[PDB]
């Protein structure tokens, strides 16, 4: 009847068999917009900020032969320039029209009654195959939880530089 | 439930601890898959050396030996600069030649599944559980396919790595053995 | 209680002066081998490196980018004065993320304490009978309770000089 | 009501003179000597420390690689202003993943505090007497209580 997390509004309706569930929707997003849309984007902006964590913190000390030592991550693209990101950016498309088999719009994507949000078929090595539904669903409760830490963490990679003007 | 182990002796060891509590039969495969692979790089890299301490080059060998053809790279001289400065002296334009052909045979090993290439799919096929088994299907004029002759593979395998990774050494600093 | 264990061996046997096992005023009957045991392989590997790393051989190049070789620093206590500070952190920092991740019972078979990996020091060490492991885990163990008193000996007698 | 607990020790017997464990609630009594047992020996490990530091023994050495020694600290509410900036970080750090570690037990109110072998030392909880435990544990509560009267003297003997 009420939320789980913040106890003091009405619990939100369908929201129910999913992995972080703990009832926090006080905007009510999920009352107007699509929830398998919603989580397929928590996952990717989750996905896309764990990997943006560790580029932030290794690409102070690393650097690949031929680049540019920069202090601060923030200015690489300025030492990276215009046509390389431009590479980076446009192959992240082609990327993503082979990944949802051409589904690429709030209205294309989940037309097929397959395709769950944030499986993308990738598993190279084998992790989690075989194996049992709770164990399944664990697993899934540490990607979402390590990738929400992960968006309010990139924030503050990115912004801590902005004021100041030194590496982390 | 892998491949034959050590002939003299045998130990798994470090193999259930993944294919059984952290992964599953999955990863069984993954880790064959990349063990032949190491195996057979360390194997052409352990040829590659001994011909060029050897001499065998395109001067000794051949009728050419100027490899740059504009940069002025003679064979001569990249034999006689030894085996890990000689890489280094390799022309950018071959070098990209060589990334070519390595990235269009990973590639395919990465699409082509089985006979021709997948037009539609979420991942590739090789990027899914048991993507790449190890095997290519490449195999011009096959002389046989048995169960010895993967062991004798593997083998060799680890022993070119083994081998590469000591020469390597040596010519960087005092091993311990001797060549 | 513990005569027949491992440890106890001629000319000696079960040899306890304190009276350590004598009761569980702390649970002694378990993680006192795993104390024990847990002391001497720093050791061991201390004292196969303190001896080779007081003979003179010497990784390549440089500690850093800065130019400060490693032949320069020397052996001892005197080549902690050599590292800077940043140095010492990280050397303690990814061995203590050793200690919360792979220095403990993981999987949950292990058949002892120290016992983690299961199959990577079987060096054609199946074949050997149940009575091989007792030997070269009592040879396990002894290397490393006479470690200690070599790498005591090789950490007191530098400051005595 | 709520007699025969731990560390009712008599000079007195029932020390309630304003209804505050039946007035509290259900419960507060878990709270309060899982909230008093911590208060009590901070306040021993205040007078333990604030004695023998009174009496200058010190550790011998430095206490940065900047030369600052042990020697060079005089007492009271002097001397934590005086340990370095970082100095008194990994004082807090190590402290901090503590009550992290020992509130979360699963059990919270149940068992009190989550013994002090929880990190690099090891507990035993079997061997438990019965009778020996009601003593000890009342001897340790009450020298924390006066402690803490005893530590409200010499924070408050200072500024006056
Ligand atoms: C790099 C090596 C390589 C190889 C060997 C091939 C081989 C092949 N391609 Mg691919 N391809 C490649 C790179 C490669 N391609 C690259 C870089 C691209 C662009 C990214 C493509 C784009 C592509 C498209 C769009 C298509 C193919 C097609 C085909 C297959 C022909 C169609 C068919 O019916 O045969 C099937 C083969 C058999 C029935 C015989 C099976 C026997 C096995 C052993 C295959 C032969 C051995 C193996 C190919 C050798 C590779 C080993 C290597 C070390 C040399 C053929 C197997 C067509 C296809 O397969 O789909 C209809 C096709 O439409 N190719
Ligand atoms: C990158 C190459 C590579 C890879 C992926 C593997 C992978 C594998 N090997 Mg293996 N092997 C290799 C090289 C490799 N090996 C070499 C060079 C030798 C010769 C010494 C052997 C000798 C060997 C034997 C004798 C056997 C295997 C077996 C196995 C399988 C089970 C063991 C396991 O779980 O992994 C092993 C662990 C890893 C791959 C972890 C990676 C190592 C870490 C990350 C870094 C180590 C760096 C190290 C310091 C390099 C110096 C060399 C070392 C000897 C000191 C597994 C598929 C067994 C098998 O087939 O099943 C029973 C088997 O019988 N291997
Ligand atoms: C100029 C800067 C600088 C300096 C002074 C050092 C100095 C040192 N590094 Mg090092 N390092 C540097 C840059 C630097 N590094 C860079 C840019 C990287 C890439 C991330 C590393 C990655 C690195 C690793 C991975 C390790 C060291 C380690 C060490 C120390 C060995 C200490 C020891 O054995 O205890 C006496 C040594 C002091 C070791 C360490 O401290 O841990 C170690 O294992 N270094
Ligand atoms: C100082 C080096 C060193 C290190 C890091 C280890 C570390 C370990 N040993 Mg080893 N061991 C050592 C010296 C060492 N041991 C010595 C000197 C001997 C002879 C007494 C042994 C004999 C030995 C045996 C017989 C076994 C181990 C096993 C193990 C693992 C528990 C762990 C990885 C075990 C293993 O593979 O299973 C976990 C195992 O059965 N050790
Ligand atoms: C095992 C982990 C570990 C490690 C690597 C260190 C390392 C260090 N501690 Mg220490 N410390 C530890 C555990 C550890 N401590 C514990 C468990 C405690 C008790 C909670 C303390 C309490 C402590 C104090 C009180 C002080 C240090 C300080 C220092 C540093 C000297 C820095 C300096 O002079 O600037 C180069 C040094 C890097 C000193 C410091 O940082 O002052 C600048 C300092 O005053 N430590
Ligand atoms: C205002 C004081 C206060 C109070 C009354 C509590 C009360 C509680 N804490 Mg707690 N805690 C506090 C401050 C406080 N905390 C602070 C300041 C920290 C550090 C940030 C923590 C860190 C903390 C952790 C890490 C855990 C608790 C847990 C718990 C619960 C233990 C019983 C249980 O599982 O309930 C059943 C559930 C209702 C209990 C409700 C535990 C918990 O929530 O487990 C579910 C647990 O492991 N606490
Ligand atoms: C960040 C560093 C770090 C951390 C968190 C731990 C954590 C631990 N160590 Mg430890 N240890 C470390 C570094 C570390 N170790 C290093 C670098 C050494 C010396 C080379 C030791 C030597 C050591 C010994 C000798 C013992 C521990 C023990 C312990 C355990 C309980 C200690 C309280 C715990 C698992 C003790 C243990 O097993 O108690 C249960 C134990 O006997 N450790
Ligand atoms: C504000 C005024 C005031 C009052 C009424 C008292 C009252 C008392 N003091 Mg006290 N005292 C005060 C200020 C005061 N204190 C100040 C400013 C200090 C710091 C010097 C102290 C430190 C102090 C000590 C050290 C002692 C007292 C003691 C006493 C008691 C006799 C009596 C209860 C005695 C006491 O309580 O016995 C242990 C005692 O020995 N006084
Ligand atoms: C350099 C990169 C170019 C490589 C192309 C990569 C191809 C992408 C893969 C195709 C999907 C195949 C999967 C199933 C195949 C399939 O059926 O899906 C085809 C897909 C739409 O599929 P569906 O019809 O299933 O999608 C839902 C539709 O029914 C709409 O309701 O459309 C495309 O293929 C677009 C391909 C990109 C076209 C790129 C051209 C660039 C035009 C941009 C113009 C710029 C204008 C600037 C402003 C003036
Ligand atoms: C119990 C115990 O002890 O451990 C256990 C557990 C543990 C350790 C995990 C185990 C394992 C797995 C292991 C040991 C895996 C190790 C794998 C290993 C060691 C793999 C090396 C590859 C080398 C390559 C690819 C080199 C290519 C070299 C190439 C591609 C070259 O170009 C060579 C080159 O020269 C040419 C030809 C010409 C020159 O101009 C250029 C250079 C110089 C570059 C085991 C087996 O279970 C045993």
């Amino acid at each position: 009847e009420m939320s789980k997390a913040v106890p003091f509004v009405k619990a939100p309706a369908n929201t129910a068999g999913y992995v972080g569930d703990v009832g926090f929707d006080p905007l009510g997003f999920s009352d107007y917009f699509d929830m398998k849309w919603l989580r397929e984007s928590e996952i990717k902006h989750g996905r896309a900020s764990m990997l943006a964590c560790l580029g932030f913190v290794v690409q102070q000390y690393i650097t690949i032969p031929g680049y540019t030592h920069v202090d601060d991550s923030n200015l690489a693209p300025q030492a990276v320039g215009v046509s390389a990101m431009l590479q980076i950016v446009l192959w992240m498309g082609v990327l993503e029209f082979w990944t949802n088999k051409g589904n690429v719009t709030m209205e294309t994507m989940f037309s097929s009654p397959d395709r769950v949000p944030g499986n993308l078929g990738f598993d190279p090595m084998g992790l989690s195959v075989g194996k049992s539904q709770a164990e399944k669903d664990e697993m899934a409760l540490k990607e979402i939880k390590n990738g929400r830490l992960a968006m309010l963490a990139i924030g503050g990679m990115i912004h801590h530089n902005w004021v100041t003007g030194e590496p982390l | 439930t892998p491949l034959g182990g050590e002939p003299v002796f045998i130990g798994e060891n470090y193999w259930d601890k993944l294919t059984l509590e952290y992964g599953s039969e999955a990863t069984g495969t993954y880790l064959r898959a990349a063990e032949l692979k190491h195996g057979r790089s360390a194997m052409l890299a352990v040829t590659g050396f001994a011909f060029h301490k050897l001499g065998l080059t395109l001067n000794n060998i051949s009728p050419h030996e100027y490899l740059s053809i504009r940069d002025n790279i003679k064979f001569a001289d990249l034999a006689a600069m030894s085996p890990i400065e000689a890489v280094k002296h390799i022309p950018a334009e071959g070098m990209a030649q060589i990334f070519a052909a390595i990235a269009a045979v990973e590639i395919y090993e990465l699409t082509h599944r089985n006979g021709k290439l997948a037009y539609d799919e979420s991942v590739a096929p090789g990027l899914q559980p048991g993507g790449l088994t190890g095997d290519l299907g490449w195999n011009p004029l096959n002389i046989k396919v048995t169960d010895r002759r993967r062991l004798s593979e593997l083998q060799n395998g680890r022993a070119a790595m083994f081998a590469i990774s000591a020469w390597v050494a040596a010519e960087a600093i005092p091993g311990s053995v001797p060549i | 209680a513990f005569e027949d264990e491992l440890g106890a061996q001629p000319p000696l046997g079960f040899f306890d002066p304190l009276g350590l096992v004598a009761d569980g005023d702390q649970e002694k009957f378990d993680r006192l081998r795993y104390v024990e045991i847990k002391h001497g392989r720093i050791s061991m590997l201390a004292v196969v490196g303190y001896l080779v790393q007081e003979a003179g051989v010497r990784l390549p190049g440089t500690i850093d980018y800065s130019g400060k070789t490693f032949a320069e620093i020397p052996n001892g206590f005197a080549a902690f004065k050599e590292i800077p500070a940043g140095g010492l952190v990280q050397l303690l920092f990814f061995i203590g993320v050793l200690e919360s991740s792979v220095m403990r019972d993981l999987t949950g078979e292990a058949e002892f304490v120290g016992d983690f990996r299961n199959g990577a020091i079987d060096f054609g060490w199946d074949t050997f009978d149940e009575e091989t492991q007792f030997k070269k885990r009592a040879i396990e163990l002894n290397q490393g309770r006479a470690a200690q008193m070599g790498i005591l000996a090789l950490m007191v007698h530098e400051q005595l000089g």
